[PDB]
């Protein structure tokens, strides 16, 4: 019943154990709430239809179906390419496929606020690991040159270094073709997919889901203005 | 799974030997042709090693068990042919056939009749057949025949012969590592009989090979390293002649044969000294045996080799006394000189140092204790012709101030100075002897007999020590004039000096620090006849020793005197001797194992260890036989030098358990000796664990206990990187650890490993383990050291020359008749091989080679190259002659 | 024979070791202590006399004392200072200002002296054991093995015929040259013969996040340095702790290069040293400062270039004296195969030309497995190599 | 414990049988000489009688505490958690042998002495750079290469499994083994293999996460990386890709190359240092081999040098068989068409190619895989 990590109750006088004290924090429940992604789902999303088959293609699978990899004896993907303009919906995305597969939604910054739940002082990005494994079907997520080798670390434990599985990367950017080359081993990625700006029809829906909320006045005919 | 098929073995061998009953009767020919048909082929599909699960050896007694225990005790006719065929298909699978209780009934198929020449079926296979069977008959039916039925029936009569021929076969099939089996089955057959097994493969060995001699012959030494009394009376004479008449090699004799000299009889290696004195075969190895004869390992021999031949090859045992003995002087005159060796070295005193400065300043111990350790500066550094002119100050001043066993001292240190010398070591002492005193004479006389130790040529047969003697009126006149010629004289057997010394025991006088040390001036001369000198010392024993119950004076010298005259046999008939001889109140029967144990050094007899401490464990002993307990302690420190690495383990896993952790006062007192008795040799292990219990000095006890095992600590020679470890303990030594009872100590500590950089093989362990006295000089200073009072007064005649048997260090020598080869040496960590493949891999310390009188060190196997060959004695023995030979182009 | 019978007799006395040696008390196996049977000393006595009369004796830092009177001027660790005094127990004498003392929680007065700090990462650079490397294994520099042994041990071995001569033996020494060479490997027969304090220092480890943060571990090191009477330490590769000043725009390189002002403080300057000698080594010597080039801190200035023939000759006899190889092979035949060559080259053809006996099924290296190695090492791996822009240092 | 360390008899014999007998006889002889301690001196139960009187010293309160000096007559300057420091003592069930400075310690509430010693709780870093299992399968994985595998067995494995050989030499093994070649060439790969063959202990690292942005604490992490790597076992230290600290410049970093050199200095030193090094073997893997500095290059500091060349067709035709092993190929295929359309592909591209194509089956539910999934998989995975 005594638990590592767990609060307790101590008399002063001989310091004898008195009683446990509930539970604190999970140290990424605290730093991932400090963080506050804006979390997202199917429903808000505006014309991405192919994309969404594609992800789940990558993530999805990996999940629900382990073994239907091994009906063709070829090897689990782990990494995802996330590129295109930004305000294109990536960080939606790419929360919402760990929501609704119900992965560990855990990206990175790179910020100091962070680095106190990770260790005093993480010499590696590798400290990380602990808290992955311990969440392990999970998701770390990344942004736009030091998310370049970061990754690269990340790539070289997962090669086959690790072996606790459903733990993927994604990292979503721009401008693919000024990033390393060495990440553009094809050997290193498993896909990258495209995020283009929307047609009339794509900035139709994204007025029709951002439009509901909205107090309206009947008759208004969306088209034009997504025109 | 794939059944059926295939199955001929598991059908009709399950119809033929079933229809064997239904055609055993009322079918001649089916009885026995299917009986041939039976034979041959179980016989050839189970010759082969590669199908041990054969198709009938597990297949056929499911039924054929019940079919055979009806068929052959059931059957009541059996005739001359059909025995031939039964019982040579029926004995085979029947180790397999039965289950473990087996052992009972191997002769309810064999002991019917034995089937004509069953090595005829027993050729091609190794051990399946019946080997593995007849060691299931020596291990268990020979044990319960021959246990008190050895004269018996076929049970013995032909097992001989089945016993012989079996064991041919062990050297028949391949001459693999198999031959080392034949020792598992001549001594697992008969096991104290072992002679009469010995006797019927002694002969088929001398026929067997000289190649193979070798190997066996390491693994009967390897069985001659610890047995029970009997076959370590036994294996070891029947290990004699293999080197004689089946092999030539005949060079490790002498040192191999020290083995076989004390247990068997004394007059065994008398004949082998005879067997020396017979192959007259060569200058080389009749050279090299008898040159071990005189100084390391044994003396008594110079009076043998005397006979009508006195050229040069019987004028051979002068060169062996001292001539060769002026050789291991010609180390220290030319071979020490060049390398290192100064004529005053001296700055171990310098190396003390820094302590003036280490912590404040300095100029403040002061003790005229300091300057009992100062004249060693002079005497532990000059050993091995350390000659000083005028640097003997520190003795001469010191000679003439006070301290008058260090009058005995300074004098004593001198012969310390002359080592193994006969030329110089008389005049260089006539210079200081001329003071009229008491303590400067007997002390340099004293010195006198240390010169000459070794030489036993005319010095002082009754010539120099006994005019010391007869002056007799007081002190040391009367004490230090015995000592010196039992120790020169240690080596020696001559009675008649030893009738000189006899009255000064039976002289009764009440000089008792004289009639103390006299036994152990005694003792040191003789270890086996002459039980009147026993009852010279058991008749004062009863004088002086019963009419009173007081200090250890008698309880330290005069058994141990009896010890020496009663060491080395594990026959326990001297138990009987001497134990019921001075039967008594029990502080008089704390000679009780002295002479029990002090026969025992290095055996197998842990019946004896048993009775050495299931007696007197604890008690709580209210001051009553700690000193008895202290010397059944004492007594267990041998029986762990030599067991080859035995119970050295299981004294250092023991003893840090049993005594100085949970002991009141043998641990905490006294049982730190067995590491000083154990070794020399140095290992972390205990060397590091010592003074876990010494810079915790704990002064709660007599703390003299514990700077007891100070210098005893520091008994190690050989010296090491320890400064360190005693040069901080006398840093905390300097204030700490007071100078008024502990300077002479921590120096005397300091300065003892390192006499000399050479001159440290004391460890009675020569060419692999044979012993080389080297008890006798030693053990009586541990014997000395018990407690107190002798760190001031009386232990000052031992505490400097007690161990004098140094048979000095090297063995890298090449005394070709020229001597002007220096070597091809590669010096090694010591070997590891029991049995192993092609050419057995020696040792693996590749890394060192060298050609020239370098240093022996602990560990150490040395060999050779450039087709050398090394002809003459090949195992060790430090004065190979060194012959060559180039039949190698 | 009696197969069962040596291996239960082997085991129930296996066993029977550890069923009565649970009953002697070896067990509760623990979270940091002692063994049961060792510490009966503290039983009985020492339990409530090395605890109930003992005291905690908390220590301190002496500020200062003032005249006439004790009085003196104390300081702890955190909190406040205090006016204390002596016990009876020690004289005033060694009561000198800037000192530990230990001190009652009560009275706070004075009860012993204590040693002061040593910042104890600085010990751990103290060596306290020897190498085995031998003055025979640096074969081929004999010159310079007797031209920095002149230097290093005869004033320490023999401080007599420099003082009856009248002459001052110099302090500082540097070693420099390509590397490989043999500089740290030479330094390694210095830290065998050796028998003071030998105390090493690689610079990188000065390397610190704070200011003036190495400076002042050169302090210390210096002050513990003085404790000793004769010290010797060792500097290995500089050139991480100073090139030079060179500063310019940004102050770039600021930090290093007040540590190595330390560093020329604590070798010259106002009663220095004293019995303290120093040595340097570098790979590349022409990065370094003039001032700290200047003599009085690196008078002995000993290079290491390569063999001519007969060192390289004896090099190979060096590394080549102890591995099974044809007796009738000759080295000088190597030797001239090897011009512009260290003997770490030298010790790698060695070991691979053993490699190529270890290949098939050999067991003494011929010739032509020498020659095997020569292509391979010298001329293959030529590419590399590794020397000659170390040649001119750059 | 550690009783007997002798064996070498190895059959049925006397020696091993009298071995016993005699240590049954010292074994009986340690219970029975025990055994009359309780039984005249019973007095106590000493199994916890002297053990509750040790903690009945030693207070429930028990501080936890952190070594600096030591005075060997059992009393110590101890620094506190707060850190205001004491000069407390040391007991004598405290077995006073593992004591350095630094290490946590057991003290008392009131006086503060030291009571015991603390067992300290590994390293969080240890277990991150310190590899569990074997990462895949063995050597019979790659291929094609053959050569180079004896040359690492020779270096690394070989010295490992057989002591023997180098000692009928008199030789020790080579030090320092490097990799390098074109990317994407197997040389992680190779390196999987390796730590899938060993026992030892094995270390990874990156050449990439070497540098900090604080002052010399690369250098530091380095001498607490070697002391790891030395502190273990026979350890096989492998670094990948160590041209990244000179390619490569981050904002990160506080100091600039004159701090990268520095760590290259420390490294330096940690491979040819005048300590005793111990059994650490060194692996090494880039691609750029002409960049960093030969200094670390030199013999002596590293001994063999392994290049990874392109492979050639006959290869490539056996890494397309060993990454079409296990998959339910259709036959719609020919491997020879898919060898030569890239002339220079590497081991990597093959398997890209490969599960590319399991992902185009996998878009049409299907089981194998067809000639058109290659035709559109090499176009996706090539060109772009
Ligand atoms: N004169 C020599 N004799 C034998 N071996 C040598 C010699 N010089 C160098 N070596 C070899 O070179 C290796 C490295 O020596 P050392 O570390 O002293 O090189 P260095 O000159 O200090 O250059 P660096 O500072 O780069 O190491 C050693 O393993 C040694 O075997
Ligand atoms: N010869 C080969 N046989 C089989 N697979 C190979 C071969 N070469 C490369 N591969 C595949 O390529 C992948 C990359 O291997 P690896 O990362 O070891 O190459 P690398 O040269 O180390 O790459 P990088 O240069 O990015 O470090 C491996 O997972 C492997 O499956
Ligand atoms: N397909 C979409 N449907 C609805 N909202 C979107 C979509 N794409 C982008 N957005 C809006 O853009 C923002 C998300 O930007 P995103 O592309 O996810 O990250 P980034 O802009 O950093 O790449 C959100 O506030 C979101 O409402
Ligand atoms: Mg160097
Ligand atoms: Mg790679």
């Amino acid at each position: 019943d005594v638990t590592p990590n767990c609060r307790v109750a101590l008399r002063n006088d001989s310091y004898t154990l008195h009683k446990i004290l509930p539970n604190k924090v999970d140290p990424l429940v605290s730093l991932m709430m400090v963080e506050k992604v804006p979390d997202s789902t199917y429903e808000m999303i505006g014309g991405l239809d192919k994309q969404i088959k594609e992800i789940k293609e990558v993530i999805e699978l990996p999940v629900k179906h382990p073994e239907l990899f091994e009906a063709l004896g070829i090897a689990q993907p782990k990494g995802v390419l996330l590129y295109g303009p930004p305000g294109t919906g990536k960080t939606l995305l790419a929360r919402a496929v760990a929501h609704h597969t119900d992965c560990t939604f855990i990206r990175v910054s790179g910020s100091e606020l962070v680095q106190k739940f990770i260790g005093e002082g993480a010499r590696m990005v590798r400290e990380l690991f602990v808290m992955a494994r311990e969440h392990a079907p999970s998701i770390i997520f990344m942004d736009e040159s030091e998310v370049q080798r970061t990754m690269l670390e990340l790539l070289n434990q997962l090669d086959g270094f690790e072996a606790t599985k459903n733990i993927k990367v994604i990292m979503a950017t721009n401008r693919i073709d000024i990033l390393d080359s060495a990440l553009l081993r094809p050997g290193r990625i498993d896909r990258k997919i495209e995020f283009p700006p929307p047609n009339e029809e794509a900035r139709l829906d994204i007025l029709k889901i951002h439009s509901r909320k909205m107090n309206l006045t009947r008759g208004i005919n969306l088209r034009k203005i997504a025109e | 799974m794939e059944e059926g098929g295939r199955d001929k073995a598991p059908v009709q061998p399950q119809q033929s030997p079933a229809a064997a009953p239904g055609g055993t009767d009322e079918k001649p020919s089916g009885k026995e042709r299917r009986d041939a048909g039976d034979k041959d082929k179980e016989q050839e599909l189970s010759e082969e090693d590669k199908q041990l699960q054969d198709e009938l050896e597990m297949l056929v007694e499911r039924l054929g068990e019940k079919d055979t225990s009806l068929y052959r005790p059931a059957l009541e006719e059996l005739r001359r042919q059909i025995r031939s065929s039964t019982t040579s298909m029926t004995s085979v699978p029947k180790p397999l056939k039965f289950l473990r209780p087996h052992y009972g009934k191997l002769k309810e198929i064999y002991e019917n009749m034995a089937p004509g020449e069953n090595k005829r079926f027993a050729a091609d296979i190794i051990s399946v057949l019946a080997m593995t069977m007849s060691g299931e008959r020596e291990c268990l039916k020979y044990r319960l025949v021959g246990s008190q039925e050895e004269l018996a029936s076929w049970g013995h009569e032909y097992v001989r012969h089945l016993a012989g021929e079996v064991a041919k076969e062990w050297q028949e099939l391949d001459d693999a590592e198999k031959v080392q089996r034949e020792p598992l089955l001549t001594l697992v057959k008969e096991i104290v009989p072992y002679n009469m097994a010995h006797n019927a493969e002694h002969e088929a060995c001398d026929l067997l090979m000289e190649i193979e001699q070798v190997d066996m012959l390491e693994k009967d030494i390897d069985e001659n390293a610890y047995a029970k009394v009997c076959l370590y009376l036994t294996s070891c004479v029947n290990y004699v002649p293999e080197p004689e008449n089946s092999a030539l090699l005949r060079c490790a004799l002498g040192v191999f044969r020290k083995f076989s000299r004390f247990p068997e009889a004394l007059r065994l290696a008398l004949m082998l000294n005879d067997m020396e004195l017979v192959e007259d075969i060569f200058t080389s190895c009749k050279d090299v045996v008898v040159q071990k004869q005189m100084a390391f390992m044994l003396g008594r021999h110079g009076v043998f080799l005397e006979l009508s031949e006195d050229v040069e090859e019987y004028e051979d045992l002068t060169e062996i006394m001292s001539n060769v003995q002026l050789n291991s002087n010609f180390l220290a005159l030319a071979r020490e000189l060049d390398i290192m060796e100064p004529k005053v070295p001296d700055d171990i005193y310098k190396t003390h140092l820094e302590n003036n400065r280490f912590g404040g300043s300095g100029s403040q111990v002061d003790s005229a204790r300091m300057n009992l350790a100062s004249s060693f500066v002079n005497g532990f550094v000059n050993a091995a012709f350390g000659q000083d002119k005028l640097l003997t100050d520190d003795g001469n001043k010191w000679l003439y101030k006070n301290k008058d066993h260090g009058m005995l001292s300074a004098a004593a240190s001198l012969g310390m100075i002359l080592l193994w010398d006969v030329d110089g070591g008389l005049t260089q002492i006539d210079k200081y002897l001329y003071s009229s005193e008491d303590y400067i004479k007997s002390g340099a006389l004293l010195a006198c007999g240390i010169v000459n130790s070794g030489v036993r040529n005319e010095c002082d047969p009754a010539l120099a020590l006994l005019s010391d003697y007869v002056l007799h009126n007081s002190n040391t006149m009367r004490l230090g004039s015995i000592f010196g010629l039992g120790l020169a004289y240690a080596g020696s057997n001559r009675e008649d000096v030893l009738t000189l010394l006899l009255p000064v025991m039976g002289d009764s006088k009440s000089s008792m620090e004289v009639a103390g040390v006299t036994a152990l001036a005694c003792g040191m001369i003789a270890v086996g006849s002459c039980n009147g000198d026993v009852t010279s010392t058991i008749l004062q024993t009863i004088m002086e020793k019963s009419e009173t119950e007081l200090k250890d004076t008698y309880a330290r010298w005069l058994p141990l005197g009896l010890g020496l005259n009663h060491l080395g046999k594990g026959e326990a008939i001297e138990a009987i001797l001497a134990a019921l001889e001075v039967v008594s109140e029990p502080f008089r029967s704390f000679a009780n194992t002295l002479v029990d144990v002090c026969a025992y050094a290095g055996s197998g007899n842990v019946l004896k260890v048993q009775q050495l401490l299931h007696i007197c464990s604890e008690h709580f002993d209210s001051k009553e036989k700690e000193e008895d307990k202290d010397k059944k302690e004492k007594k267990d420190k041998d029986k762990k030098e030599a067991p080859a690495d035995m119970g050295a383990h299981q004294g250092v896993a023991v003893l840090g358990i049993a005594l100085i952790a949970m002991g009141e006062e043998i641990g905490a007192e006294m049982a730190l000796r067995t590491f000083g008795h154990l070794l020399r040799y140095g290992e972390p292990t205990l060397r590091r664990a010592v003074p876990l219990a010494l810079a915790l000095i704990s002064v709660s006890n007599p703390r003299l206990n514990i700077l007891d095992t100070l210098s005893k600590f520091s008994h190690d020679a050989d010296p090491e990187v320890s400064y360190n470890s005693i040069f901080a303990m006398g840093m905390v030594g300097s204030g700490t650890n007071n100078a008024r009872l502990a300077a002479m100590l921590r120096q005397l500590a300091q300065y003892h490993a390192k006499d000399p950089n050479n001159l440290f093989m004391v460890r009675l362990a020569q060419g692999l383990t044979h012993l080389g006295k080297g008890t006798l000089t030693l053990c009586p200073y541990h014997s000395d050291r018990q407690l107190m009072s002798q760190v001031a007064v009386a232990g000052l005649l031992t505490v400097l020359v007690s161990f004098l048997d140094v048979r000095n260090i090297i063995l890298g020598k090449s005394h070709y008749v020229l001597y002007g080869l220096v070597a091809a040496m590669q010096p090694r960590m010591l070997v590891t091989f029991d049995e192993e493949l092609r050419p057995l891999p020696v040792s693996v310390r590749v890394g060192q080679a060298v050609d020239v009188v370098g240093q022996a060190g602990k560990p150490k196997t040395i060999t050779g190259f450039q087709t050398h060959t090394t002809p003459v004695l090949l195992a060790h023995g430090e004065r190979a002659e060194l012959a060559t030979e180039e039949f190698l182009p | 024979t009696y197969s069962r019978q040596i291996k239960q007799v082997e085991d129930d006395i296996q066993q029977l070791l550890k069923k009565i040696n649970e009953l002697t008390g070896i067990k509760e196996s623990d979270t940091g202590l002692a063994p049961p049977a060792l510490w009966d000393l503290a039983a009985d006595k020492q339990t409530l006399q090395s605890e109930q009369p003992l005291q905690v004796a908390r220590c301190t830092k002496i500020i200062n004392a003032d005249s006439e009177d004790p009085k003196y001027i104390i300081n702890v660790k955190q909190f406040a200072k205090f006016v204390v005094d002596l016990s009876d127990q020690v004289a005033p004498t060694d009561i000198e200002e800037g000192m530990r003392v230990g001190v009652d929680r009560n009275k706070y007065q004075i009860h012993i002296p204590l040693p002061p700090k040593i910042d104890p990462t600085v010990t751990m650079m103290q060596v306290e054991e020897k190498p085995d490397v031998t003055y025979s294994d640096v074969g081929g520099c004999k010159e310079q093995i007797e031209k920095l042994r002149e230097v290093v041990e005869t004033p320490l071995l023999h401080p007599e015929r420099f003082v009856n001569l009248g002459i001052e033996p110099p302090k500082g020494v540097l070693l420099f040259g390509p590397p490989g060479t043999g500089k740290t490997l030479c330094a390694r027969a210095v830290a065998n013969r050796t028998d003071a304090c030998f105390i090493r220092v690689i610079g990188s480890e000065l390397v610190q996040k704070y200011v003036g943060e190495g400076a002042r571990m050169v302090r210390e090191l210096f002050e513990m340095a003085r404790t000793k009477k004769a010290c010797l330490i060792f500097f290995d590769e500089i050139d991480a702790i100073g090139g030079a000043r060179f500063d310019d725009g940004a102050g770039g390189d600021n930090e290093v290069q007040r540590t190595m002002l330390e560093l020329i403080n604590q070798l010259d300057g106002f009663d220095p040293r004293g019995n303290i000698k120093v040595l340097m080594a570098t790979n590349r010597p022409d990065t370094l400062d003039p001032a700290l080039m200047r003599p009085g801190r690196l008078d002995r200035k000993i290079e290491f270039s390569l063999p001519d023939l007969e060192g390289r000759t004896h090099i190979f006899k060096i590394h080549a004296r102890s591995m099974s190889v044809e007796r009738d092979i000759r080295f000088e035949l190597l030797a001239r195969l090897c011009p512009n060559s260290t003997g770490a080259e030298i010790r790698s053809v060695c070991t691979e030309a053993g490699m190529f006996a270890i290949r098939a099924r050999r067991k003494i290296a011929t010739e032509k497995d020498f020659l095997e190695a020569v292509n391979k090492v010298i001329k293959s791996y030529a590419k590399f190599s590794a020397t000659p822009r170390y040649m001119t240092y750059n | 414990a550690s009783k007997l360390p002798l064996v070498t008899p190895h059959t049925q014999c006397r020696l091993k049988l009298l071995k016993l007998e005699r240590i049954k006889d010292y074994l009986l002889m340690e219970e029975e000489f025990i055994r009359n301690q309780e039984q005249m001196k019973p007095l106590e139960e000493k199994q916890e009688e002297e053990r509750s009187k040790v903690d009945d010293l030693r207070g429930t309160p028990m501080s936890v505490g952190t070594l600096e000096e030591i005075i060997d007559d059992n009393h110590a300057i101890v620094s506190t958690s707060v850190g205001s420091e004491h000069y407390v003592s040391i007991l004598s069930f405290v077995d006073k042998d593992l004591l350095e400075p630094g290490c946590s310690v057991l003290l008392n509430h009131k006086v503060h002495a030291v009571i015991g010693v603390l067992m300290d709780d590994t390293d969080p870093l240890v277990t991150v750079m310190k590899v569990e299992k074997a990462p895949q399968e063995t050597y019979a994985d790659i291929g094609g290469l053959d050569n180079q595998i004896q040359e690492i067995k020779e270096s690394v494995e070989l010295p490992l499994t057989h002591p023997e050989y180098y000692e009928e030499m008199g030789i020790k093994p080579p030090k320092g083994v490097i990799l390098y070649g074109p990317p994407g060439t197997g040389k992680t790969l190779l390196a999987k293999a390796v730590a899938n063959q060993t026992s030892a202990t094995f270390l990874r690292v990156v050449g990439s996460e070497l540098i900090q942005k604080y002052l010399g604490d690369g250098p530091k992490l380095v001498r607490e990386l070697f002391r790891v790597a030395e502190e273990h076992a026979p350890s096989i230290v492998f670094i990948d890709e160590i041209d990244a600290i000179g390619t490569k410049r981050y904002d990160s970093n506080s100091g600039g190359e004159r701090e990268i050199q520095r760590t290259m200095l420390e490294l330096l030193n940690q491979l040819d240092g005048f300590d005793s090094r111990g059994d650490v073997k060194v692996i090494m893997a880039t691609n750029r081999i002409e960049t960093l500095d030969p200094a670390l290059i030199r013999p002596g500091r590293i001994d063999r040098k392994i290049e990874f060349p392109l492979p050639d067709e006959k290869t490539k035709k056996r890494i397309f068989q060993i990454h079409t092993s296990r998959m339910t190929l259709a036959d719609d295929v020919t491997l020879d068409d898919l060898i030569m359309a890239k002339d220079d592909l590497s081991g990597a591209d093959i398997k890209a190619i490969c599960t590319e194509a399991g992902l185009m089956a996998l878009r049409e539910r299907r089981m194998k895989v067809t000639n058109e999934d290659f035709k559109k998989s090499k176009e996706n995975v090539l060109y772009k």
